[PDB]
């Protein structure tokens, strides 16, 4: 019953930063547990009781909180800290809040985008998925739109991000078009339109096919 | 010490059953509540419910209550938790975990992935992702590989078998009508290609499956 609110999603910060994330009760409760989760790992346990520290968790750590607001606080930050991190309560219900995501803070960077015609050996199947990669970009936040003889095509689309770079700390995306091969040869013009904080035009990544 | 080992990946379609289990060791089984934890791709952590290995009451997540059935086997340390007739709704990785005074959650599995598909193995068809004519206007020219259609995961791609690893980057799989697609880039300086010949290498080890595909202009 007792929801859970955690805010930022996503939170950044450089090593050396004090963080502290926050979690909010919709109901007064006695005890706040953590969770670190990394990707491909379980969920560990990393603070519980609001304020004890599981073996194995290091001493820039701390939990803090009362009533219906509950905090997890670094320190001073490490990279290695970068990670998911969950609060969880008990009351009637055990009750998970919706993660916050502690990101390295890097500099914008803006994406590098390339837009792709169905190939050759795909069309011969009767199907046609036309691709655009928008690659190394800061920070995560991107909308893309796919444009077909300059309107918008909001079915049939399917986008993939990947994880936090280990090496550059950006982030990439995979944006796909499917239709059927009769219905892309039907047009002239494919667009793939992003639009980032790094501009407030929107960048624009076409082909025709004449 | 104290460990929970979880059982394997599950493969099933939908409407069918899955059993999956969690061995309990070094610690009196009974001494703790076990608890199970869903957790769909890229998303949060939800609670399904718990066990009470010694007088065998569990509790359930309103919502998982005609899904989720929980149960202990005392012969083996083991809990399991059934999955009745499941929906895509239903593939997720899957942890259960030791619960401490009713309160925190301080052993955990390893999780269990099921994925729900009518979909037997399948091998992936690959498709070459080259530019179109005179896109490539600067110094840098983006390839990549289109990798769909294929049961179960995973797959590798490869680029130039691995020589031009440091610009690649690679997309994880989406589910869609039972099959997964991915796809993955690589980036090399536009006086290299098409002047030199780049290949992905497809590796799908469930389908003993292994393809070459160059990129053409």
């Amino acid at each position: 019953q007792i929801v859970l609110t955690q805010s930022p999603a996503t939170m950044s910060a450089s090593p050396g930063m004090k963080v502290t994330m926050t979690c909010s009760a919709s109901s007064s409760i006695s005890y706040m547990h953590w969770y670190q989760q990394k990707p491909g790992t379980s969920p560990k346990r990393w603070i519980y009781d609001t304020s004890k520290l599981a073996s194995g968790v290091p001493a820039r750590f701390s939990g803090s909180g009362s009533g219906t607001s509950y905090s997890l606080t670094i320190s001073n930050m490490e990279s290695e800290d970068a990670a998911t991190y969950y609060c969880h309560q008990r009351s009637r219900y055990h009750t998970f809040g919706g993660g916050t995501r502690l990101e390295i803070k890097r500099a914008d960077a803006a994406p590098t985008v390339s837009i792709f015609p169905p190939s050759s050996e795909q069309l011969t199947s009767g199907g046609a998925s036309v691709v655009c990669f928008l690659n190394n970009f800061y920070p995560k936040d991107i909308n893309v739109k796919w444009k077909i003889d300059g309107s918008e095509r909001q079915n049939g689309v399917l986008n993939s991000w990947t994880d936090q770079d280990s090496k550059d700390s950006t982030y990439s995306m995979s944006s796909t078009l499917t239709l059927t091969k009769d219905e892309y040869e039907r047009h002239n013009s494919y667009t793939c339109e992003a639009t980032h904080k790094t501009s407030t035009s929107p960048i624009v990544k076409s082909f025709n096919r004449n | 010490e104290v460990q929970l080992q979880q059982s394997g990946p599950e493969l099933e379609k939908p409407g069918a059953s899955v059993k999956i289990s969690c061995k309990a060791s070094g610690y009196s089984f009974t001494g703790y509540n076990m608890n199970w934890v869903k957790q769909s791709a890229g998303k949060r952590l939800e609670w399904i419910g718990n066990i009470d290995p010694y007088y065998g009451g569990a509790s359930y997540n309103q919502k998982f209550k005609g899904k989720a059935t929980l149960t202990v086997d005392k012969s083996s340390t083991t809990a399991y938790m059934q999955l009745q007739s499941l929906t895509s709704e239903d593939s997720a990785v899957y942890y259960c975990a030791r619960g401490g005074y009713g309160r925190y959650f301080d052993v955990w599995g390893a999780g269990t992935a099921v994925t729900v598909s009518v979909a037997k193995t399948t091998p992936p068809s690959v498709y070459p992702l080259a530019p179109g004519c005179g896109d490539t206007t600067g110094s840098s020219v983006t390839l990549g590989c289109l990798v769909k259609g294929y049961f179960p995961e995973s797959v590798t791609v490869t680029w130039n078998s691995g020589s031009l690893s440091s610009s690649v980057h690679t997309f994880p799989a989406l589910l869609q009508s039972g099959l997964y697609t991915m796809s993955s880039s690589v980036t090399v300086p536009s006086s290299t290609w098409p002047s030199q010949t780049v290949t992905c290498s497809v590796a799908h080890p469930a389908s003993s499956t292994t393809v070459d595909k160059k990129l053409e202009p």
